[PDB]
């Protein structure tokens, strides 16, 4: 499990420092990723961080404010921060992943802590933003892309999230056709080159929330609008 | 006296030899290899490998006390699992990918979790019973493997019990290998006493017994269409044997071999034979033929192991060396 | 176990040779190393 | 490499090499020692001495070197099938009773068969071997008791522990073949703890300076 | 007289060069042959071709000669390299037997301590002295090309060059010696006589392969040194003939081929790698 600290009230131009424990799993080989949740807007993407502190990223709206360190003795990870701006208000996540041939990253995702403050890349467009729907009706959602996410290689990095009200964004499928241990089979993916689909058959009242796609294309990674079902 | 039956009942159907059937075939032809990847890492002698059903993933055990699982694609290692004992002696790959086994000089056999929550490789089960050093071992299931032994007998384990179901006894010397059915109904083995015996895993009791060699088989294999396998001895000869003719076709050898064969494998379409030797030469022999195709000439100190993958693409080595070839 | 081994309806050796050599030449085109893939579709390559 | 979650496959990749480069620059500077003998040879009391189902691996530090020995006699087995996987051992310890001579299979021929059998193989053509004659005490009442010359009809000295220990040893190191090529080390067990140890020290370190000067072309 | 020489010359070079060449490409090839002394005789073998390219052509050149025809900048360039290859060369020697030595004297540290990293500061040391003993005379010091004369610079070089490196040679190879002596000397009279025997012929080899080593270097190294100190102190009187001269140099570029024979095709494993290659 995953747990972050460090939130609170804070003033423009000051610091602070997040913090997150992790326990229950071999630390040392995931890497972190830290995404943050605006209180009215979707995921963005804030920093990674791959095992070992071998290599880091930043974000352009964060790069040279914070900064993303790791204690793997005690299984913490810290994400300091300087020059807190008007849009740095947002709930930030803490996320596990980890990179081999088979894997599924982005299949754990932390709670999260509330950060208030007083006062080229691939874009990920999702068409519809809100759709009814009623228990035991197949529903389809649509995806696309302003660039191929089908690599030379054949892999396609697309990924799909689910957030129930209340909760935390969990992995859904991976790599367009990979489902999450413990998702139900209901649960469905496919698409080609910059067009890509989810689709549910007989949809539960356990389904409702917000469904995300990202792209694991290149960095910096991107969410979608999100589209909601009710 | 029975013996004397089946000696007349074997001699009387062989009318022709599977050589003079096959005067009319044409010959396969000269048959080159190249090395594309060579996987480096391992410190001491490996003993043992085994493909993986995807045809991507291998692993590998060395008596370094470590066993790698290799991207053969990419050559990367995408697990290393730190063994309890250094004395290994043999290694295999679940059909589904989900564990891994190995053993050696200890008596008990372990099996790995690879999917582990944790993301940590774990150990699942350690099989004991034994008395005698784990020969192979191959998995039937993700609940069900059957194991070989030095002490003359082999035995079909339940994972999840963690004791062994069914025991097979009638070997005089240690089982050297073992080799699962393409059905998985029969299995056969090779022993130290020169003979090959055929079991039932359902009924768990001997069907057939194999004679000729002059000393002990070191290896053996199903041929594809699981009518035939063909066994290595120190002889310097392979042989192959038919099940339901229960009698040998023929012996692929050479004035020029010493120190004979030490694994066995087939092809996808089981024409050519691929053995290695203790000239850490490995040779290619026509099935049919028994001609001598190519030699697959990339080691220094001695072939240990090989296999030809699923899908065919592409065949493995491993030697003492510490390094496998990968050869097409 | 011998009396077991002399009850078995053993086969002609001939027929074991002609059901093998079909076997074979049936798949004779599902062998990339006895006719060697061209390097265009070749994983390895 | 050039797409995402590659590059991490190759750290990852690049880290358990590093991982495994770490760990075998630590087992390689660490002496391995073979240990042989029957089963009332006396192997266990060299372990009660150090430390104060298979294979079994002891561990001890003496004087800022690092031992590891192995025992193989647990497990009944054809040797010649496993024989080879200790090849490149530093030395071999062999353990034999003096008083073996309780029961007829004739314990000690056994024990001098086996003896030739080990140093004489071809994959410890190199490997020099270390003898332990235990039971020096029990062998004392022994000679006094029963002669000698039951098990060595051949043998004319006299019946006294200091002839009969050394025609033992004599016949003992009689059976290598190859003596230009290895040595053998013979001690006699003593009760106090300190000899064993100091004597495996020495007879490893002699090993170590006579291969160094071979590889340098004096010896 | 000069297509004689000539011809003499070059055969002479081809050999250098190609001893060096096959020793190199022998242990970067071969796997079994990759270890910390191996390391310093590839080392050495590498100083010995470099100084057969760049130095011996030059040299044989001037003598054929007789002249120096490629400038003054081309003799103080040939004379930097002279000086710092040989230097090293020198040193390596020195290097190898001190890890000879503590290899011999000292096995805790073989077992627990001996790295690469051994080889590598042994070689880097070489190459710093070789530069120090080789920088001075170009940084702050016409018809021929001829070496400075000056009393103190002569018998600084020659001191740093030659003496210093005998003596560490003589005396750890005496405790060689004394260490391979020790360890020799530590119906039943045939097996105390085979015994004696074998101990003789060990120490008989002993005795050959250190007298080889040592006679070999200092009939390489020892007269040209000694007319180097003398000369500057005497040349005033000194009538030594060009012939004297011109032998004297060319026995110390002579060992340059001498060694990698001692120390590669005299050693078992280096022809069984050889053997193995063909
Ligand atoms: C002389 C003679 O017999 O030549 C032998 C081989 O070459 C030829 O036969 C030619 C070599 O000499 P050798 O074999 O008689 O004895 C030795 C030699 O003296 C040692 O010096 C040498 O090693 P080093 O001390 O490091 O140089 C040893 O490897 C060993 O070869
Ligand atoms: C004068 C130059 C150009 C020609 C000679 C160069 C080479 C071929 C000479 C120089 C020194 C010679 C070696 C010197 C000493 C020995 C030891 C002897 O037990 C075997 C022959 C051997 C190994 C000699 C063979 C040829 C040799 C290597
Ligand atoms: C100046 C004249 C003599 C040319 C000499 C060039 C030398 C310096 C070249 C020729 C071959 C080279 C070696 C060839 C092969 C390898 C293996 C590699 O893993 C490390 C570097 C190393 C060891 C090279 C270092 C320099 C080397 C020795
Ligand atoms: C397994 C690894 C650690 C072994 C590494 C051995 C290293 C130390 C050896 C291999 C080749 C050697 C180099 C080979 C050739 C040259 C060129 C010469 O002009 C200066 C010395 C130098 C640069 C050598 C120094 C040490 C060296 C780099
Ligand atoms: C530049 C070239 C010509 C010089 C080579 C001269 C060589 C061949 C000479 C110089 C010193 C000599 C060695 C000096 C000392 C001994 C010890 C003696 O008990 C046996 C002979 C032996 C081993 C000599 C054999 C030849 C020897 C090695
Ligand atoms: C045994 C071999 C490999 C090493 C020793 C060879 C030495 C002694 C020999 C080989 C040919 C000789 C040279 C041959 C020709 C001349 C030209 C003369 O005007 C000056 C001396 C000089 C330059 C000779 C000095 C010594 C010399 C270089
Ligand atoms: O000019 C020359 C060079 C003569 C040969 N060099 C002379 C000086 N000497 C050294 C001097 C001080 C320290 C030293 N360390 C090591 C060496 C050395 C070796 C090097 C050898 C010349 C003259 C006639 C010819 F025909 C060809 C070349
Ligand atoms: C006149 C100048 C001569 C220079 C001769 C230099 C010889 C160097 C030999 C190096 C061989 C290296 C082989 C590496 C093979 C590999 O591992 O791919
Ligand atoms: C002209 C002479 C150049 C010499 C260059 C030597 C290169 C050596 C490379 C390996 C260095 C390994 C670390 C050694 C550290 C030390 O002991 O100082």
């Amino acid at each position: 499990q995953l747990v972050e600290s460090g939130g609170g009230l804070v003033q423009p131009g000051g610091s602070r420092k997040l913090s997150c424990s992790a326990s229950g799993f071999a630390f040392s080989s995931f890497g972190m990723h830290w995404v943050r949740q605006a209180p009215e807007k979707g995921l963005e993407w804030v920093a990674y961080i791959s095992s070992g502190s071998g290599t880091i990223y930043y974000a352009d709206t964060v790069k040279g404010r914070f900064t993303i360190s790791r204690d793997d003795p005690k299984n913490t990870l810290f994400l300091q921060m300087t020059s807190l701006r008007s849009e740095d208000t947002a709930m930030y996540y803490c996320v596990r992943s980890i990179y081999y041939y088979g894997s599924s990253p982005f299949d754990f995702w932390g709670q999260g802590t509330t950060l208030t403050v007083s006062s080229s890349d691939i874009v990920m467009t999702q068409a519809t933003s809100s759709v009814p729907v009623t228990p035991g009706e197949s529903v389809s959602i649509s995806c696309r892309s302003s660039k191929s996410l089908l690599h030379s290689n054949g892999n396609t990095y697309l990924y799909w999230f689910l957030q129930r009200p209340g909760q935390s964004p969990q992995l859904l499928i991976y790599r367009m056709s990979n489902l999450a241990s413990g998702v139900p089979d209901r649960f469905s993916g496919s698409g080609s080159g910059t067009a890509f689909t989810l689709t549910i058959s007989r949809l539960e009242a356990e389904d409702v929330g917000v469904y995300y796609c990202m792209q694991h294309l290149e960095y910096p990674l991107t969410f979608g609008a999100g589209t909601k079902l009710e | 006296q029975l013996k004397n039956q089946i000696r007349d009942a074997r001699k009387a159907c062989a009318d022709a030899t599977l050589s003079q059937i096959t005067n009319n075939i044409d010959p396969v032809g000269r048959i080159q290899m190249r090395t594309r990847r060579t996987l480096r890492g391992h410190l001491a002698k490996i003993y043992a490998m085994h493909w993986g059903t995807d045809s991507r993933l291998l692993v590998s055990a060395s008596q370094d006390g470590k066993l790698i699982i290799w991207d053969s694609y990419t050559t990367n290692k995408v697990h290393a699992i730190p063994l309890r004992s250094s004395w290994v002696m043999t290694c295999a790959y679940a059909p589904s990918g989900n564990y891994v086994a190995c053993g050696g000089l200890d008596n008990i056999c372990s099996i790995y979790n690879l999917k582990t929550r944790e993301g940590n490789v774990r150990v699942s089960r350690e099989l004991a019973g034994h008395t005698g050093y784990l020969s192979c071992c191959r998995f039937l299931d993700d609940n069900q493997i059957v194991t070989s032994s030095g002490d003359t007998t082999c035995a079909l384990w339940d994972i999840e019990t963690g004791q062994q179901t069914t025991t097979f006894t009638g070997h005089t010397g240690d089982v050297m290998s073992l080799s699962l059915a393409p059905d998985t109904r029969l299995f056969v083995s090779g022993a130290c006493d020169a003979s090959a015996k055929l079991w039932d895993v359902r009924e768990g009791m001997c069907r057939q017994t194999f004679t000729g060699h002059e000393s002990d088989i070191n290896a053996i294999c199903f041929f594809p269409n699981g009518n035939a396998f063909a066994t290595g001895s120190d002889d310097a000869t392979c042989r192959l044997f038919d099940l339901r003719a229960d009698q040998e076709l023929m012996t692929y050898s050479h004035d020029n071999i010493i120190c004979g064969i030490t694994s066995v494998s087939f092809s996808k379409s089981g024409r050519l034979l691929l053995a290695g030797y203790d000239d850490f030469n490995c040779n290619v022999w026509d099935a049919l033929k028994a001609d001598r195709a190519g030699v697959l000439a990339g080691h220094d100190n001695r072939v240990s192991c090989l296999g030809v993958t699923d899908d065919g693409m592409a065949v493995a080595t491993g030697s003492w060396d510490s390094f496998l070839k990968i050869w097409n | 176990q011998l009396k077991m081994e002399a009850n078995i309806d053993r086969i002609k050796v001939s027929k074991a040779a002609a059901d093998l050599m079909a076997y074979c030449e049936a798949h004779a085109k599902e062998d990339p190393l006895l006719t060697p893939v061209p390097a265009s579709e070749n994983p390895f390559r | 490499t050039l797409s995402a979650e590659d590059k991490a496959a190759v750290e990852r990749s690049k880290m358990i090499d590093r991982n495994l480069r770490e760990d075998g620059e630590k087992a390689a500077r660490e002496v391995k020692l073979l240990l042989l003998g029957a089963g009332e040879s006396g192997k266990n009391t060299i372990v009660k001495q150090m430390k104060i189902t298979g294979i079994v691996e002891t561990h001890f530090t003496f004087k800022d070197l690092h031992f590891k020995m192995f025992d193989v006699g647990a497990q009944r087995s054809e040797r010649k099938k496993w024989i080879h996987c200790f090849e490149g051992v530093t030395a071999i310890i062999f353990c034999v009773a003096l008083s073996d001579y309780d029961l007829v299979l004739n314990r000690m021929h056994a024990s001098m068969k086996l003896f030739d059998s080990i140093c004489n193989n071809k994959w410890f053509t190199d490997t020099s071997i270390i003898l332990f004659l235990n039971k020096k005490d029990l062998f004392e009442e022994k000679i006094k008791k029963s002669p000698l010359t039951i098990c060595y009809p051949e043998y004319a000295g006299s019946n006294t522990y200091e002839e009969a220990a050394a025609y033992i040893q004599c016949q003992f190191e009689d059976l290598n073949k190859r003596k230009d090529t290895k040595e053998i080390y013979t001690h006699f067990t003593c009760s106090t703890d300190t000899k064993n140890v100091q004597f495996v020290f020495d007879a490893v370190t002699d090993v170590i300076i006579k291969n160094n000067l071979k590889d340098c072309g004096l010896f | 007289y000069q297509v004689i020489t000539s011809l003499l010359l070059g055969t002479l070079i081809f050999c250098a060069v190609l001893g060096n060449a096959c020793v190199v490409a022998a242990i970067a090839l071969e796997r079994s042959l990759q270890n910390v002394a191996n390391y310093l005789i590839g080392s050495l073998a590498v100083t010995d071709l470099m100084v057969s390219v760049l130095v011996l052509p030059m040299a044989a050149l001037y003598q054929v000669l007789n002249k120096w025809t490629l400038g003054q900048v081309t003799c103080d360039l040939f004379i930097a390299l002279d000086v710092l290859c040989c230097t090293s060369s020198i040193w390596h020697l020195c290097a190898i037997a001190l890890d000879r030595y503590w290899a011999i004297t000292d096995p805790i540290d073989y077992v627990n301590k001996r790295t690469p990293r051994r080889a590598a500061a042994l070689i880097s040391l070489t190459w710093l002295i070789g530069f120090l003993i080789s920088i001075p005379p170009m940084l702050g010091w016409p018809d021929a090309c001829t070496i400075s004369k000056d009393h103190g610079y002569t018998i600084y070089s020659t001191f740093g060059a030659f003496y210093i490196p005998l003596l560490l040679m003589l005396v750890l190879y005496g405790r060689i010696f004394r260490a391979a002596r020790f360890r020799i000397r530590k119906k039943n009279e045939r097996n105390a006589e085979a015994k004696r025997k074998m101990a003789l012929a060990r120490e008989r080899k002993t005795v050959k392969t250190l007298g080889i080593i040592m006679g070999t270097f200092i009939l390489c190294w020892l007269p040209f040194f000694i007319v180097a100190l003398v000369l500057p102190f005497c040349e005033s009187s000194c009538h030594m003939p060009t012939l004297l001269g011109a032998i004297i140099n060319w026995l110390g570029y002579s060992n340059s081929l001498l060694n990698p024979v001692i120390y590669a095709y005299f050693n078992k494993d280096f022809q069984n790698a050889f053997k193995k290659i063909i």
